[PDB]
RNA sequence: GGAUGACCCCAGGCGGUAGGGGAGCGUUCCCGAUGCCGAUGAAGGCCGACCCGCGAGGGCGGCUGGAGGUAAGGGAAGUGC
RNA sequence: GUGGAGCCUGGGAGUGAGGGCGCGAGCGAUAACGUCCGCGUCCGAGCGCGGGAACAACCGAGACCGCCAGCUAAGGCCCCC
RNA sequence: CGUGAGGGAAAGGUGAAAAGAACCCCGGGAGGGGAGUGAAAUAGAGCCUGAAACCGUGGGCUUACAAGCAGUCACGGCCCCGAGGGGUUGUGGCGUGCCUAUUGAAGCAUGAGCCGGCGACUCACGGUCGUGGGCGAGCUUAAGCCGUUGAGGCGGAGGC
């Protein structure tokens, strides 16, 4: 018996095209550049997931210097002193607290200070 | 010479982009003003043949 | 109500007709006519049939008024194109596109 | 009066009400589990180091669900190497209920 | 396929 | 929780007397303000730094033999379109632009970058137009 | 792409022709060329050892006897020709047309009159197969052709 | 652990070219089939932010289409660009 | 010393253009991103990740998947960062 | 096409039935718009289904101080669907196409305009391991012959 293609090779290339939505020009209508773009595509996401983790923490680490300065001490010195403390609230939080909550921030400038 | 040529296909967008001057000037018209039919400045008119204020041809 | 027209396999390259039919889509039909009267264009002839084609269809078809039309919406399909042979230098036959078109007009009524 | 209390390995702020999604607790649905508080604020202070003693936030179990499919792909040019991978993260979604102290 | 044009001869790079 | 993302606040103008100052001690701080990295909230895609007016931009000091030896130069992208000029020269003819070519050179590239840039305003002399703004002074 | 209807000529020349080279459009990389590896004729006949298929023609009944299945009969009493005489005798025996019956029988009448039903396997003693028993879910035959299965898995 | 994949627990391994090995998906065709799905809509097409699967894929729903299609379990290859 | 250790019989291979570096030599000129051996390493196949402005083989370190959590490595902590 | 020997294509499908569109309107015609036939007319003869590249009309978001393998991650705005999702992308982060050949390529080394379809590890007989079964000091038949008409059996020559 004989198989030909068929039906099969259409199924498969729209599979790419439609992953490919929003590309430009032949990136999202050749089937060709489509795949080229999402091989691309596929190793950003993975190595930015990656990063995420990495930018958010670093902004966390910005917001908490600010909000010690006000207090008169620099990062790098708060988060010894909330070592020493025992205190294990993490970044994610002391910048949600710097800013959402300033006097429980506040407090935990003292607790870090008092601590050394 | 030695024969130019392409480089590159022009994508979609820069060639509709070179023809963003292609567009037509609509004609420039004028009212007759024996027989009201519009009609382009400076020539006779080729409705009722007048021009000037008078009849200068037969239409 | 709408009134449309379409002459299909006219034998003009799609590209052109189209800068004849953007001076019109929009405008109402009296502006369309004397617009296209003075177009100096072969795509004006074309366009000119058209138009006072789907203007009769408006006033004898679909009970619509003359004093009232404009062009809706216009537009140029592209058809399948005549094949032809051109000679060039050295033995070489170039394959000459004598392309066609699909031209469409709709009128519409400007009540008011 | 909220708490910041710590669950799947990172922590969160929640407050009576909250809907929370988590990592997935061994726990059954509708069940009540107390989470551990490392602070609590708002009409007062306390600084866990790290953990409040007494503290604990009550949460009501509503589901287990997995999350949307995130696809893990890889690929290595020039040396036929692509990788196909979907994954979806199990959760747990909470109901925050009180906040004990 | 009709006529193959024979084409040009290279520049001498000897 | 997802991470604070504050709306559009109305920004604060500040005033600093550049009168003896090293040119690049200060323009680290003109850059930190002008991004706004002393703000708990600090976001990085948007502006919402401070407006940093400048006055006495003449009197900038600088180290060693900097006045001589320090050379700005632009190139007019035609032949031999390279031209030097030392820092005196530039403190006795633009001098405003001594400050403003250092901190521009500290803040980011790219297009948020570059508005940031315009939200400084660094004068010679003693006075500034702003005082419909009313700038808060500042100690650096 | 040898026995194909074209020539054996090359198309254009090896070189110089700005084109890919090729040989004659037989050649299976060219739309209407030869096929490269298709079918052709094939035995797939094979000679299955006997005591497999001894073993199997007995182990096939064995199985219709374990589910209670096999019905030997001495003979079909009405039966001489007609269909509507083995619906008649088939009712008698219990074979009532909801299961599939393999009837064997070297009865030729017999043959002729459970033929047409679209629930009888119809066969001979000598013909007796194992995929004829295991595709009917009831088994028949006649004291005759029972003796003459017992001489084959002898 | 229980009793020989029935699932649970604990621990460890899991970058990869040439290449070895293992497990699967889909295509055409045969048995299953004098059956079963089918104009209250076959195959094919076009959408889907839904369901299952690690994936290849499989469902289901809407539109289009207008007459075929074919299960569990197996069999054979002109089987995937 | 129980390790993707070892030994034996057998099925399937691919490879038989290497390259940088450290060290020991020859050749070279106590030249070459030079050439030819030895010991080791990496790239090859880790053109995946951090550092080194950028950069296969230098330093850090062997990427099963997810996390808007924590500790470090080399290298860093005036601003770009 | 070739002087010639010789080479050598492309091109199938309305509908159950022509009922294959009288007649009227614009038009030189072509083509269309009504009317009519049909279950269905984007089945209208350039006719089943009608994919993709490719061209166009309309709508939503967006873009004229901006540095780019075109994506990805984050946030914000606008539009849509109705503690969420879809579309778009302004700013910020990161980021050297695919294949091939190579010690080493984004590589200024090869190939590819783009899309659809054709397109490359097979068959036969022998061998050598492995494996699922049958039989076991034994195992097995070939050509034929009888039967069947998708029925199987006989045949011991011969081979190991
Ligand atoms: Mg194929
Ligand atoms: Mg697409
Ligand atoms: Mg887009
Ligand atoms: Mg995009
Ligand atoms: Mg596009
Ligand atoms: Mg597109
Ligand atoms: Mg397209
Ligand atoms: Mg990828
Ligand atoms: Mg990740
Ligand atoms: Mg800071
Ligand atoms: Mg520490
Ligand atoms: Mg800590
Ligand atoms: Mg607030
Ligand atoms: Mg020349
Ligand atoms: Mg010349
Ligand atoms: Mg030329
Ligand atoms: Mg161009
Ligand atoms: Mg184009
Ligand atoms: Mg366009
Ligand atoms: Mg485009
Ligand atoms: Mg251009
Ligand atoms: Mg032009
Ligand atoms: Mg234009
Ligand atoms: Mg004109
Ligand atoms: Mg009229
Ligand atoms: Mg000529
Ligand atoms: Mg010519
Ligand atoms: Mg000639
Ligand atoms: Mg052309
Ligand atoms: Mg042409
Ligand atoms: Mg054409
Ligand atoms: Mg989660
Ligand atoms: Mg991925
Ligand atoms: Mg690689
Ligand atoms: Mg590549
Ligand atoms: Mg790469
Ligand atoms: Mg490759
Ligand atoms: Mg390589
Ligand atoms: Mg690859
Ligand atoms: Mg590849
Ligand atoms: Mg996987
Ligand atoms: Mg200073
Ligand atoms: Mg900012
Ligand atoms: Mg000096
Ligand atoms: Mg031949
Ligand atoms: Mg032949
Ligand atoms: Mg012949
Ligand atoms: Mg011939
Ligand atoms: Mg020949
Ligand atoms: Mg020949
Ligand atoms: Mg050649
Ligand atoms: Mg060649
Ligand atoms: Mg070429
Ligand atoms: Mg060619
Ligand atoms: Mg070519
Ligand atoms: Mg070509
Ligand atoms: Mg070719
Ligand atoms: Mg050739
Ligand atoms: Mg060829
Ligand atoms: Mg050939
Ligand atoms: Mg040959
Ligand atoms: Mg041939
Ligand atoms: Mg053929
Ligand atoms: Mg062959
Ligand atoms: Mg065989
Ligand atoms: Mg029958
Ligand atoms: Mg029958
Ligand atoms: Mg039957
Ligand atoms: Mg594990
Ligand atoms: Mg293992
Ligand atoms: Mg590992
Ligand atoms: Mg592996
Ligand atoms: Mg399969
Ligand atoms: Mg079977
Ligand atoms: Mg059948
Ligand atoms: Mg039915
Ligand atoms: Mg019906
Ligand atoms: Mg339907
Ligand atoms: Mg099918
Ligand atoms: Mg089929
Ligand atoms: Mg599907
Ligand atoms: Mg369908
Ligand atoms: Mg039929
Ligand atoms: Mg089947
Ligand atoms: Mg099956
Ligand atoms: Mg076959
Ligand atoms: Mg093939
Ligand atoms: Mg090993
Ligand atoms: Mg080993
Ligand atoms: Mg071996
Ligand atoms: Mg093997
Ligand atoms: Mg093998
Ligand atoms: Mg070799
Ligand atoms: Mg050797
Ligand atoms: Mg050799
Ligand atoms: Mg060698
Ligand atoms: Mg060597
Ligand atoms: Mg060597
Ligand atoms: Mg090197
Ligand atoms: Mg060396
Ligand atoms: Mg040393
Ligand atoms: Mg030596
Ligand atoms: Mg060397
Ligand atoms: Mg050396
Ligand atoms: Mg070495
Ligand atoms: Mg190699
Ligand atoms: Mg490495
Ligand atoms: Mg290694
Ligand atoms: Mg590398
Ligand atoms: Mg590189
Ligand atoms: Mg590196
Ligand atoms: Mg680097
Ligand atoms: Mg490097
Ligand atoms: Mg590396
Ligand atoms: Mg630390
Ligand atoms: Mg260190
Ligand atoms: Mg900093
Ligand atoms: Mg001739
Ligand atoms: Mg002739
Ligand atoms: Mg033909
Ligand atoms: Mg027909
Ligand atoms: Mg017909
Ligand atoms: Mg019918
Ligand atoms: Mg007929
Ligand atoms: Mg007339
Ligand atoms: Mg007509
Ligand atoms: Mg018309
Ligand atoms: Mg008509
Ligand atoms: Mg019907
Ligand atoms: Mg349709
Ligand atoms: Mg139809
Ligand atoms: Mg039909
Ligand atoms: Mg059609
Ligand atoms: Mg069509
Ligand atoms: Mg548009
Ligand atoms: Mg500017
Ligand atoms: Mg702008
Ligand atoms: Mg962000
Ligand atoms: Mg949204
Ligand atoms: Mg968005
Ligand atoms: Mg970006
Ligand atoms: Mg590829
Ligand atoms: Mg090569
Ligand atoms: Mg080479
Ligand atoms: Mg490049
Ligand atoms: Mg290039
Ligand atoms: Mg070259
Ligand atoms: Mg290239
Ligand atoms: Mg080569
Ligand atoms: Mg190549
Ligand atoms: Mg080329
Ligand atoms: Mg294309
Ligand atoms: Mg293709
Ligand atoms: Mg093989
Ligand atoms: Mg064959
Ligand atoms: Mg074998
Ligand atoms: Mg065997
Ligand atoms: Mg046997
Ligand atoms: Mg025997
Ligand atoms: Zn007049």
């Amino acid at each position: 018996p004989r198989a030909k293609t068929g039906v099969v090779r259409r199924r498969k290339h729209k599979k790419i095209l439609k992953l490919a939505k929003g590309y430009w020009g032949l990136r999202s209508k050749s089937f060709r550049k489509a795949r080229e773009t999402l091989f691309a595509a596929g190793n950003y996401a993975y190595a930015h997931r990656k990063r995420r983790k990495r930018d958010f923490r670093r902004l966390w680490i910005v917001r908490i210097n600010a909000a010690c300065r006000q207090h008169g001490l620099n990062y790098s010195t708060f988060i010894h002193g909330l070592k020493k403390a025992g205190i294990e609230v993490d970044r994610k939080n002391l910048a949600d607290l710097a800013v959402r909550e300033p006097q429980v921030f506040a407090e935990l400038v003292e607790r870090a200070k008092a601590a050394q | 010479a030695k024969h130019p040529v392409p480089k590159k296909k022009t994508s979609k967008a820069r060639r509709d982009a070179r023809r963003s001057h292609h567009a037509l000037t609509p004609p420039t018209l004028v009212p007759c003003p024996e027989c009201k039919a519009m009609k382009p400045p400076h020539t006779v008119c080729p409705e009722c043949g007048y021009y000037a204020g008078r009849k200068v041809l037969e239409v | 109500m709408e009134a449309k027209a379409i002459a299909r396999y006219v034998r003009i390259s799609p590209r052109k007709v189209r800068l004849v039919v953007d001076l019109i889509r929009g405008k109402s039909l009296e502006e369309a006519r004397n617009i296209l009267r003075y177009t100096n264009k072969r795509g004006a002839y074309f366009v000119a049939k058209v138009l006072e084609s789907a203007a009769a269809n408006a006033v004898n078809n679909h009970d619509m008024l003359e004093d009232r039309l404009y062009v809706k919406a216009a537009y140029v399909d592209e058809g399948p194109a005549l094949k032809r042979v051109l000679p060039r230098a050295r033995g070489r036959a170039d394959i000459i596109k004598k392309r066609t078109s699909h031209i469409t007009v709709i009128l519409g009524e400007k009540h008011g | 009066m909220f708490a910041i209390v710590k669950t799947g390995g990172k922590q969160y702020r929640v407050e009576p009400g909250l809907k929370l999604r988590v990592e997935k607790l061994d726990a059954e649905p509708g069940a009540t589990v107390e989470l551990p508080v490392l602070l609590l604020g708002g009409e007062k202070t306390v600084v866990g180091t790290p953990v409040v003693e007494g503290a604990s936030v009550v949460a009501e179990v509503l589901g287990h669900g997995r999350g949307k499919k995130i696809l893990v792909s890889k690929f290595k040019a020039k040396v036929q190497y692509r990788r196909k991978k979907g994954h979806r993260q199990p959760y747990t979604e909470l109901l925050i209920k009180e906040i004990r102290g | 396929p009709t006529y193959i044009p024979r084409p040009r001869p290279p520049h001498p790079r000897l | 929780m997802k991470t604070y993302v504050p709306k559009q606040v109305e920004p604060r103008w500040v005033l600093i007397d550049a009168e003896g100052k090293t040119l690049g001690r200060l323009a680290t701080k003109i850059a930190t303000l002008l991004r706004g990295k002393h703000r708990p909230d600090w976001t990085p895609n948007v502006a919402m730094g401070d407006f940093v007016v400048v006055v006495n931009a003449d009197k900038i000091r600088v180290t060693g033999k900097k006045l001589e030896q320090k050379i700005y130069t632009r190139y007019s992208g035609y032949p031999g379109g390279l031209k030097k000029i030392p820092l005196e020269k530039m403190l006795a003819t633009h001098p405003e632009r001594v400050l403003e070519h250092a901190v521009k050179g500290m803040l980011p590239k790219g297009p948020l970058g570059r508005r940031l840039f315009k939200r400084l305003k660094v004068y010679a002399g003693p006075d500034h137009p702003h005082q419909a703004q009313r700038p808060e002074k500042l100690e650096v | 792409r040898g026995e194909v209807a074209y020539s054996g000529r090359k198309i254009w020349p090896q070189k110089h022709t700005g084109r890919a080279r090729h040989g004659d459009i037989g050649a299976p990389i060219f739309v209407g060329g030869g096929v490269v590896f298709g079918p052709k004729p094939r035995d797939y006949s094979y000679t299955l050892p006997k005591k497999v298929r001894k073993k199997g023609l007995a182990m096939a009944v064995a199985d219709r006897a374990r589910e209670g299945k096999l019905l030997l009969v001495e003979a079909f009493a009405g039966v001489n020709g007609k269909t509507k005489e083995f619906l008649a005798w088939a009712k008698e025996a219990g074979l009532d047309g909801s299961e599939s019956v393999l009837l064997v029988t070297g009865n030729e009448l017999v043959r002729r009159a459970a033929r047409n039903l679209p629930w009888v396997v119809t066969l001979a003693p000598e013909g007796l197969n194992v995929y004829d028993i295991v595709r009917t879910e009831r088994l028949v035959m006649d004291l005759d052709a029972w003796e003459v299965f017992q001489n084959r898995i002898g």
